[PDB]
RNA sequence: GUGGAAAUGCGCUUGCCAGGUGACCCAUCCAUCCUCCCACGGUGAGCUUUCUUUUCACCAUAAUCCACCUUGGGCCUCUCGACGCGUUACUCGGAGCGGGGGCUCAAGAUUGAAAAAUGCAGCACUGUCUGUGAGUUCGGCGCAUUAAAGCAAAAACCUGGGGUGU
RNA sequence: CAACUGCAGACCGUACUCAUCACCGCAUCAGGUCCCCAAGCAUCGAAUGCUCUGGUACAUAGAGAAAGGUACACUCAGGGAAGUCGGCAAAAUAGAUGCGUAAGUUCGCAAGAAGCAUUGGCUCUGAGGGCAAUUGCCAACUCAGAACUGCUUACGGCGGGGAAUCCAACUGUAUAAUU
RNA sequence: AUUUCGUGCCAACGGCACUCGUACACGAGUUGUUCGGUCACUGAGCACAACGUUACACCGUUUUGUUAGGAAAGAAAAGGGGCAACAGAGAACCUGGGAUGAUAUUCCAAAAAGAAUUGCAUGUGGG
RNA sequence: CGGGGAAACCCCGGUGGAGGCCUGUAGCGAUGCUGACGUGCAAAUCGCUCGUACGAUUUGGGUAUCGGAGCGAAAGACUC
């Protein structure tokens, strides 16, 4: 029986522009907006898109008034890479320092061993 | 072209008075219309009599 | 159904997955048609035992 | 809305020079008392019938108190 | 409007502290994760840009 | 639905029951009876008119003595174990209001919990 | 061969298009829609995606390759020749 | 600043650099809100030559907030698998399946504040409900399929690397 | 720096219409004009027919069997294309289910090829599931079968078929107003 | 672009009729911190400045990171100033009303019928 | 998933849902009656019938190319 109309000033069904059927108290069917939904932080797109975990989906005024810690998790690269992506890093670093050191040393022993 | 800061100031200036809340709308043949609403503190019909309205 | 059975271990983890890729491969008709051939199975295993 | 937990948090609400007002609400098996501040309405709801009567009188004389009826049109 | 893939390489600026992302033709073989050298001074594999 | 049904059996209904028991409608007489409208005889056929009619299990005419009809103080009493509808007897005494021709003299209206009472309008 | 004789893939076109040109566009069409070797991940499961752009599921790689196959006969002539020059220093 | 072995939880400021949201609209399947039927009940009208525990109408809850069981996905830990898990469906696993215990994201459910003080129908007062089935693109499978067809961009906003401060 | 509190929150649009009468066609012209919401029954159904809510009785009317007309109206004995440049127009086939289906072929089709049978009403039977402790309770209409009984062949909607020759491979475009 | 509303009116007009009217006359009606737009984004594109050409600017270039032989920044930063979307991006408010003759997520007054959310400055308490 | 086979490999039944595929609404068109009208409802319309209807598909707003010129799946088509 209840047909219902666009109550806002847009008449048109984009992805924008969704509504939700809402029956009142007072016994009647209108329609109300519901907004955009976000997808949330990602880890880089080159590295695989994926969703981290900790931080909740928010969309811009929601992300600017919420706390800090909604958005971010406690170790380092926080809220920008996964844990995984964070251990390749450190490993990365310690390993390849050390065959520069290794490398260095064999050079110059090598050198001194000619020399003499 | 007065704005509702404007016509606020001005209607205190007047008739010494302290509002509320200003409305205003542009009527079809180009004037402008304004409803004002007084504080509780202040009677419209003993302003209004004091006009000779 | 299967999956029933296999938590209250009337059935195991082989006999499950035969009838699963049986069941996907059109084999029984209704629920009473893998119940038969549950008991079936269920009673040959039974003399194989016996027999070790 | 806020809803009010114990006694010791109403009576620093109510003291918060902010109230406008007090309204009671006698509901069946329940009594509601909703302090009006600015931005929130503030609620402590009590499931026993005495010792409401005993803050309603120990209320601040200062503070405006109401008693929430059925009111009509006309009215 | 193109047939041959594109890749995005990225390198290191050699005066400032930024990083320069650049966009080239891709032979084949080319895969995500590959290390470019170019110069003259770099050796003789595929993707590596050298004089004639 | 579970049991499909048959024509055979469309006569008879199950009336289903109460388990605590002992349910009573109210159905009150005091405007009329105020007044000369009504009678004595009335009231004893309207007792006769409600003890045959309502039904039990799909029939009617035959009360196995768990639906009571009778009344005292010119209010018709029906105490039964048996589920029933509060509606039901608002619609019996329709039907004798149109039979009797006074369908456009009583109106019937409820007051709380298992209660009817008749009334004039005007 | 169950549903179709020889047909194949090529099912989907009915009676059009002639026999010769749909048996050329067959070959093609098979290897382009098919799993291939990974080298890195030792699995087969690289996929076209675009022409001349193959991803693994596995360990997501993405490779420059050719139009309808993985690798073709000329680039592996090409890295033999490439590594024996390299070698020749 | 700080808690936990871990997934990760709880409570000063940014010259420069780096990521993210914005941001990319799906056949099929499942599905909220919603409306459409049934079963039970309350209220009010309708038909009644004869039948009809019967026919019709109504039975409503806005935004915002507090506290914290279902479904789907991602991950940690213990026990470390060749056969095993799983979809209607074209899958997957020593590059870590499955089972026990956990961390987390999304969509819902539940208790409460708002809020009966409102709304509806009958005549000052009365009544003021729940459970099933079908349909329906919010959301999910970051989804199949043609492809010599394969991500519009930017403002604004968010987090981190360094540095400063305590 | 997080709470609370006090004060202040500028400008323009806002009536009505969106069409068998409010726009464009000289007009209140059977033409044209983008978007959203969309009930019940029959039924595969946004087909087609009828209906609750909402909306309308506004389009010059009255009397009234001349001929000849137009029609989104029909029927005709016997024959059955003899009519005509030409089966033009009309008639005709028709849903669903079971069986059955040729030449030719690029092996995909041709194909609903062609053709045969059944179908109403009423009273029953069987199969196809869920949850709790073998029992109890509960939901969805689909399919198959039987006895009895009847026909005046009885809404709407819904392919006529076959054998060959010429041309163009195919889907598509294209002389708004004679191709 | 006043056809909306109320009161009156029947000369002409609504191809018949009118006591009716979107006709005629006289008076009324459109209320926003949150709705749409600007403020405040880029796109297919446009073309001020600068330069060049033309007897003559009323011509050409002006997004493939981007003007101009080019000194266009008012503590480092290369590449002038703008416009173009009322279906793309962006966007802090919801119900009830006995509140109209005509407007309403725009009106309601101290029990605001009320319940909220957000932008500026202030003041207190923690500091 | 079942069969057959020494191998190479070959068969049945399900599932799945492809296609400038088919019947058919809305939409987009315009074959026949050489029907109606032909001082018309209309300076091209009306009625039945008919083509296509997941694609080289239909459509709103914005933007870009014009008179010795523009644009054209090409008809001397169209450019108020
Ligand atoms: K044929
Ligand atoms: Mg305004
Ligand atoms: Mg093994
Ligand atoms: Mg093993
Ligand atoms: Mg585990
Ligand atoms: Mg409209
Ligand atoms: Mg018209
Ligand atoms: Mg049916
Ligand atoms: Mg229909
Ligand atoms: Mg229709
Ligand atoms: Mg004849
Ligand atoms: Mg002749
Ligand atoms: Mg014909
Ligand atoms: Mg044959
Ligand atoms: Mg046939
Ligand atoms: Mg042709
Ligand atoms: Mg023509
Ligand atoms: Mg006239
Ligand atoms: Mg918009
Ligand atoms: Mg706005
Ligand atoms: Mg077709
Ligand atoms: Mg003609
Ligand atoms: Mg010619
Ligand atoms: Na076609
Ligand atoms: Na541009």
């Amino acid at each position: 029986c209840p047909r219902v109309q666009y109550r806002r000033r847009m008449h048109y069904a984009t992805r924008g522009n969704r509504m939700r059927l809402v029956r009142t108290p007072g016994n009647r069917l209108v329609m109300q907006k519901r907004g955009k939904r976000s997808q949330g932080p990602h880890t880089p797109w080159v590295l695989g898109h994926k969703r981290l975990a900790g931080t909740k989906a928010l969309r811009h005024t929601k992300a600017r008034l919420a706390p800090r810690h909604q958005k971010t998790t406690s170790r380092p690269y926080g809220g920008v890479l996964s844990h995984e992506q964070v251990r390749d890093r450190i490993v990365r670093a310690f390993l390849i320092e050390e065959q520069r050191i290794v490398k260095r040393a064999l050079k110059a022993h090598a050198k001194v061993q000619k020399e003499k | 072209r007065a704005n509702k800061t404007e016509i606020k100031k001005a209607i205190r200036k007047l008739y010494q008075v302290k509002t509320v809340k200003v409305n205003t709308l542009i009527r079809p043949d180009g004037l402008k219309k304004a409803y004002i609403r007084l504080s509780a503190s202040y009677d419209a019909l003993d302003t209004a009599n004091k006009m000779g309205l | 159904l299967l999956r029933k059975y296999r938590e209250e271990k009337k059935i195991d983890r082989h006999i499950y997955r035969e009838l699963y890729m049986k069941a996907k491969g059109n084999v029984f008709r209704n629920k009473r048609n893998l119940m038969e051939h549950i008991h079936k199975v269920k009673n040959e295993k039974k003399k194989a035992r016996q027999l070790a | 809305p806020r809803e009010i937990k114990n006694l010791k948090e109403f009576l620093a609400i109510c003291s918060r020079k902010d109230a406008r007002c007090v309204k009671v609400k006698h509901n069946p098996k329940v009594t509601k008392f909703k302090v009006r501040c600015s931005r929130h309405l503030y609620t402590l709801v009590m499931a026993d019938k005495k010792k409401a009567d005993k803050i309603e009188r120990s209320i601040h004389p200062s503070v405006k108190k109401i008693t929430v009826t059925s009111r009509s049109h006309a009215n | 409007g193109r047939g041959a893939p594109l890749a995005r390489v990225e390198f290191r600026h050699p005066y400032k502290y930024r990083r320069v992302k650049e966009l080239m033709v891709a032979p084949e073989g080319m895969f995500t994760g590959q290390s470019m050298l170019c110069g003259v001074k770099a050796p003789l594999a595929i993707g590596n840009v050298l004089p004639l | 639905v579970a049991v499909r049904a048959k024509v055979g059996s469309r006569g008879f209904t199950r009336q289903r029951q109460l388990a605590k028991g002992k349910k009573v409608f109210k159905i009150d007489c005091s405007i009329p009876a105020s007044d000369g409208i009504f009678s004595d005889d009335i009231l004893s056929n309207f007792q006769q008119y409600f003890q045959d009619n309502v039904k039990l299990n799909g029939r009617k005419g035959k009360l196995t003595s768990k639906v009571r009809v009778n009344m005292r103080e010119n209010t018709l009493s029906i105490t039964t174990t048996m589920a029933y509808r509060k509606k039901y007897f608002k619609y019996l005494t329709k039907k004798f209001l149109k039979k009797k021709d006074l369908r456009d003299w009583i109106r019937i209206l409820a007051k709380g919990k298992d209660t009817y009472q008749l009334k004039y309008f005007n | 061969a169950k549903r179709t004789v020889k047909m194949g893939v090529m099912g989907r076109y009915g009676a059009r298009y002639g026999s010769n040109p749909r048996k050329r566009a067959k070959k093609l069409e098979v290897s382009q829609h098919a799993k291939h070797f990974c080298s890195f991940c030792g699995k087969f499961a690289f996929r076209r995606k675009a022409v001349g752009i193959w991803r693994c599921d596995g360990c997501s790689k993405t490779v420059a390759g050719g139009a309808y196959t993985l690798s073709t006969p000329n680039n592996t002539t090409v890295r033999s020749t490439v590594r024996r020059l390299r070698e020749l220093k």
